[PDB]
């Protein structure tokens, strides 16, 4: 068995993130790290063997404790582009072979630092009809959590990171919409996930 | 590939004393490949309770193994090691002396 | 590379299918796993070598064969829903040693029913005038609903040019209704402009979905249109 | 003195594409002390020596474990090697590995092996550094490419420096009335007529450890291989080693010959002559 | 004790 978490993390652009993995053979000898972004096939990025404790490769390193069994892949002054999934494994006899076994992965995010942040909530009106709309809630602080919603009909979508970059611009932004024709959009970005100076007109 | 045709030595582990209950060895060495035979003879005929080594080999890669019985030295009873191999037209025949 | 392929699929439950995989690495082991929400990557089978065939962790509904070094197909003689998933072929020079190359994914949705799948319906919601007051800029946002399975690439396009910059993508559909094993999914993203460049009505901004659905071959019964492999787009033009 | 850790491991198969069989052994010295036979009906490492036999479990349960997996990497090798010789499926063939490590008098690391064969010749060897290797033949590079690429040998210098010695002191501790003693060799010689006017003279040495030894013959104190008869140095059975010498020379003449006995039991080396 | 980890060639 190998052991990897927290499922998920969010590190602030040019922190760094830890991932720690266990391991339960203490004759494991080989400790590789991948990487996968969305949609892509996970790629080895760096790894360690048990005659050393460290090994790096510029922003990034892995870690490990053989006594312990534990370690570690840190990144460096993290960039947008290591938002991925990260999977590690330890190679170590299994069944008669030589195998390596892949822990259960961690999605890593790299949030932005919102240099101006200016929360709103817009509605926008479908290019085709009259009755439908989308709400969105945009602008806001990387520390802004957006929940879920708990109704049937509501639909709330995760944050998303988008970058303007002939502007050096970004924003983040969640989107939500509902069927029921007495929705608002304060029934699924309410005052609980909005912050008080949120621009929030109509 | 590669034959090589076993060495024998036929002896035993103590002493041989008219008499007195010893261990009678076939120790074959220096060959190739492993698949071998070895039996160990009474007065002409194969004695049924025989041991053997694990399989192992010198440094060269060649291999040995001791064949090893329970027997009594008399001054009448002959013994000897008889080994077939992929090298040998028929098997050798190596008669124990009891000052070899 | 490793070449694996179909890229998608989607089966009924119980038609046998084989998924392929092909190396020209001058690699003797190759592997195929498994990747599945929380559970990593297991291992389904592995080969050593040519004719050398062995399980992994999660053998079970599964067969492979390894006639020859290049060539390492998953067969999945009669498939169920729990096997719809994302599949990797891998291979390596030395297993349990050295980096092991991944194949593209395969992903795989086994359905109940053909009539179980759905294309997309996508639609363009325009910017607030709230937000370009405000703001000076102006978001876009595409939603595309109703779709099953949940194999689906979307595209923004301006002006006929596929654009990035400005650009989020949801990294993962919804379930419409996550209590049923069938539902359709939903998926959002966001291009964001300058309010002066969506000011423009000659400016087009155009949403795009790739759908992977049935094939050529596959029967279809149902009076609605028999939802292919398609392209579904919404598309907004500026307005001053 | 200095001692040694050593496996043994053959793998043999069979025509047919039958399943291989596979042994394996360990020394101490020259001292075996386990062993596994796929033949056999255990499928477990097993104890042949009575200093061992009191680990536990854990030992036992992983030395299983872990030859299986020796055994069955060597049955895909078997394969690879058809392959890498373009070999047909047609016959039997060889596997041979050995590894261990030497340590001194001191009990400090010596000196580690890790090698192979194929059918009785060289395949690929770890040489002394521990850190490269060597291998002859064309077939045995691909091998060796390998095995460089994925830093094989930097894992078998930890073990064969470290984790080896350990062990091997381990059972030098646990095994000491046995492995630790020197039983000096027991001499005689014996006469025979051969002929009409010559005689045989054999020189032996029987009951002793280790296993090294040097028997040599002299006429009139110079030393003789000529018409020298040497057998290889024998296991008796019960843990010691049995040799001799024999030289043929014209009846009266015997007492121009000696023999001369070197062992590390032996005080002072031992000459002997027929009287 | 042997090694604890293993490697086809």
């Amino acid at each position: 068995n190998v052991e990897q978490h927290p499922s998920t993390l969010s590190v602030q652009e040019g922190d760094s993130a830890v991932i720690k993995c266990t391991y339960s053979d203490s004759a494991s000898n080989y400790f590789p790290w991948y990487k996968q972004e969305l949609g892509k096939r996970p790629q080895l990025i760096i790894d360690i063997r048990s005659n050393v404790g460290e090994k790096k490769d510029q922003r990034i390193a892995v870690t490990l404790n053989k006594t312990a069994k534990h370690f570690s892949l840190h990144i460096t002054e993290t960039q947008p582009e290591d938002s991925a999934v990260y999977f590690c494994a330890a190679s170590f006899i299994i069944q008669g072979a030589q195998k390596l076994v892949f822990g259960q992965g961690t999605r890593l995010t790299i949030n932005p630092n919102i240099q101006n942040p200016d929360p709103a909530v817009y509605q926008l009106r479908d290019s085709k009809s009259s009755d439908k709309s989308v709400c969105l809630f945009t602008d806001f602080d990387s520390q802004t959590n957006v929940s879920q919603s708990k109704d049937s009909d509501v639909y709330i979508t995760d944050k998303c990171v988008l970058d303007m970059r002939s502007m050096d611009f970004k924003s983040n932004s969640a989107v939500a919409w509902s069927n029921k024709s007495d929705f608002a959009c304060a029934n699924a970005f309410n005052n609980s996930i909005i912050p008080e100076d949120t621009f929030f007109p109509s | 590939a590669i034959q090589r045709t076993p060495k024998i030595q036929v002896y035993s582990r103590h002493p041989a004393e008219n008499g007195k209950s010893n261990f009678l060895n076939c120790y074959v060495s220096g060959f190739h490949p492993s698949d071998i035979e070895v039996d160990l003879l009474k007065n002409g005929e194969r004695i049924e309770k025989v041991e053997h080594s694990d399989l192992s080999f010198s440094k060269d890669w060649s291999f040995y193994l001791l064949y090893y019985t329970e027997f009594t030295p008399t001054e009448k009873d002959e013994y000897a090691c008889r080994v077939n191999h992929v090298t040998l037209s028929q098997p050798k025949i190596v008669k124990w002396d009891r000052d070899m | 590379q490793v070449t694996q392929n179909p890229r998608y699929l989607i089966t009924v439950t119980g038609k046998k299918l084989t998924v392929t995989c092909s190396q020209n690495m001058n690699h003797e082991y190759m592997s195929w796993y498994r990747q599945d929400p929380g559970l990593g990557l297991r291992q389904i089978y592995y080969s050593m070598n040519v004719e050398v065939t062995d399980k992994g962790d999660v053998p079970e509904g599964y067969k492979v064969s390894r006639k020859e070094k290049r060539n390492f197909p998953l067969i999945l003689e009669s498939p169920s829903p729990n096997q719809t998933s994302l599949y990797f072929c891998a291979s390596s020079l030395l297993g349990g040693w050295s980096e092991a190359f991944f194949g593209q994914g395969t992903r795989l949705t086994v359905t109940e029913d053909l009539k179980n799948v759905f294309p997309p319906e996508v639609a363009v919601f325009e910017p607030s005038e709230a937000e370009i007051s405000h703001t000076q800029k102006a978001t876009l946002v595409c939603l595309a609903t109703g779709f099953y399975p949940d194999h689906v690439e979307l595209s923004w396009w301006v002006n006929g040019k596929e654009v990035h910059s400005g650009v989020c993508t949801d990294p993962q559909p919804l379930k419409e209704q996550p209590a049923l094993n069938d539902s359709r999914y939903a998926l959002s993203s966001r291009l964001r402009v300058s309010a002066t460049f969506w000011q423009n009505p000659r400016n087009h901004f155009r949403c795009q979905v790739q759908f992977y659905g049935l094939s050529e071959n596959d029967e279809w019964t149902q009076d609605r249109a028999k939802p292919v492999t398609q392209i579904v787009s919404a598309e907004a033009w500026g307005r001053a | 003195g200095s001692h040694s850790m050593r496996y043994f491991f053959t793998s043999v198969s069979r025509p047919g594409r039958g399943e291989p069989r596979f042994i394996a052994v360990g020394y101490v010295d020259d001292t075996q002390f386990v062993r596994f036979d796929s033949d056999a009906a255990s499928q477990r490492m097993e104890p042949r020596a009575p200093w061992i036999e009191q680990e536990g479990p854990e030992y036992w349960d992983g030395e299983t474990r872990k030859v299986k997996a020796h055994s069955q990497t060597h049955r895909v090798d078997l394969g690879t090697l058809r392959g890498y010789y373009n070999q047909s499926e047609a016959g039997s063939h060889t596997v041979q590995r050995m590894y261990g490590c030497d340590v001194g008098s001191d009990w400090r690391f010596l000196r580690g092996y890790h090698q192979y064969a194929y059918d009785g010749k060289d395949y690929i060897a770890l040489k002394e550094d521990l850190r490269s290797w060597t291998a002859a033949d064309m077939a045995a590079q691909t091998t060796k490419h390998k095995w460089e690429a994925a830093h094989v040998a930097e894992q078998l210098r930890a073990y064969l420096e470290g984790t080896c010695v350990e062990w091997l002191r381990r059972y030098l501790e646990n095994g000491k009335e046995t492995l630790q003693r020197t039983d000096a060799p027991k001499t005689h010689m014996t006469h025979h007529a051969v002929s009409d006017h010559e005689a045989t003279l054999r020189c032996w040495a029987l009951s002793f450890y280790p296993a090294e030894i040097t028997l040599t013959w002299q006429r009139d104190g110079e030393d003789q291989t000529q018409d020298t008869e040497l057998v290889e140095t024998r296991p008796a059975g019960d843990g010691t080693f049995q040799k001799w010498a024999a030289v043929v020379v014209p009846s009266g003449q015997e007492q121009r010959y000696t023999c001369h006995v070197q062992h590390e039991g032996l005080p002072k080396p031992l000459t002997l002559r027929w009287e | 004790g042997i090694l604890g980890f293993v490697f086809t060639l």
